[PDB]
């Protein structure tokens, strides 16, 4: 340990700050995708929050999600624990009422403690571009996919996120 | 009081229904327009009615019936309203699942009395 986990975080929680806080797309390559991210009370640095923004051209688009990241006293030799608010999405590989996400890199075979926050946040955003919906969390969302049915995948998507603001 | 949440299988017959839908666009009803079964887009007063108060995002364009039964399963409004002699089992058996009320209806009264309650 809770020591180099502890470290690791707050020289991350530096890195994070100083790169949020530049609308330069050198320094700041999450500028419109990651919005912010910061843990959620800071006496716990082990759970922290997120908001990013929807990837363009796909049906996420101009639309914001908070995502909770659980970092366990392991971290970094384990990867965070990561999820979106239940009923706040619909995609594949989200477990919509849970907010459960099925992410690769992830996984125990995959992680590489080189990974961190922003990583993870960043490929997170990227699976809303790029969907796997042969092993989906969301079976009805992966049939439509795996049928092709373009008109209903984005239909369905922009009717539950339009209907999310109301 | 209470209308009841809808999802909406605009074939052509129900497409053809005398009915006023801005009404109706502001409930929580959904409209799937099976593109493979219609000869081309849905009727231009039908968009209007929705668009006219911004529930647009209600009509959701399918461009094949597995789709737009995924789409049903996953809203999973009270009822279902359908007229399966547009298609012609139409109804996948697994429905009832997510879906409290069918109506599969070829009669006009039937389907203006559930639609506008």
């Amino acid at each position: 340990m809770a020591d180099t986990c502890m470290s690791r975080i707050v020289k991350e929680y530096k890195v994070i700050l100083k790169t949020l806080a530049s609308d330069d797309p050198i320094a700041n390559p999450y500028r419109g995708i990651i919005e912010s991210l910061n843990p959620i009370d800071e006496t716990d640095l082990s759970k922290w929050e997120a908001i990013i923004s929807g990837p363009s051209d796909t049906p996420y688009e101009n639309h914001q999600f908070r995502i909770l990241i659980e970092v366990p006293s392991s971290y970094p030799m384990n990867p965070p624990k990561i999820s979106f608010m239940q009923n706040n999405i619909l995609h594949c590989n989200v477990k919509s009422a849970t907010g459960e996400i099925c992410l690769n890199i992830l996984k125990p075979e995959e992680w590489t403690p080189v990974w961190d926050l922003l990583h993870c946040v960043h490929a997170v955003w990227r699976l809303l571009r790029e969907p796997v919906c042969d092993s989906p969390l969301d079976v009805d969302i992966g049939n439509i996919i795996r049928c092709g049915d373009m008109s209903a995948y984005q239909g369905i998507v922009k009717y539950f996120l339009a209907e999310r603001e109301r | 009081k209470a209308r009841k949440s809808k999802c909406i299988i605009m074939s052509k017959s129900i497409q053809g229904l005398p009915i006023k839908w801005e009404e109706y666009a502001a409930d929580e009803v959904v409209l799937l327009v099976p593109t493979s079964h219609t000869d081309g887009s849905m009727k231009q007063a039908i968009g209007d009615a929705f668009r006219k108060t911004k529930n647009e995002h209600k009509i959701i364009y399918c461009d094949s019936m597995d789709g737009l039964w995924s789409c049903v399963r996953r809203l999973g409004k009270f009822q279902c309203i359908l007229n399966s002699r547009d298609f012609t089992a139409v109804v996948p058996e697994d429905i009832g699942r997510f879906v409290k009320f069918v109506v599969d209806s070829d009669v006009e009264d039937v389907l203006i009395d559930t639609l506008c309650n």
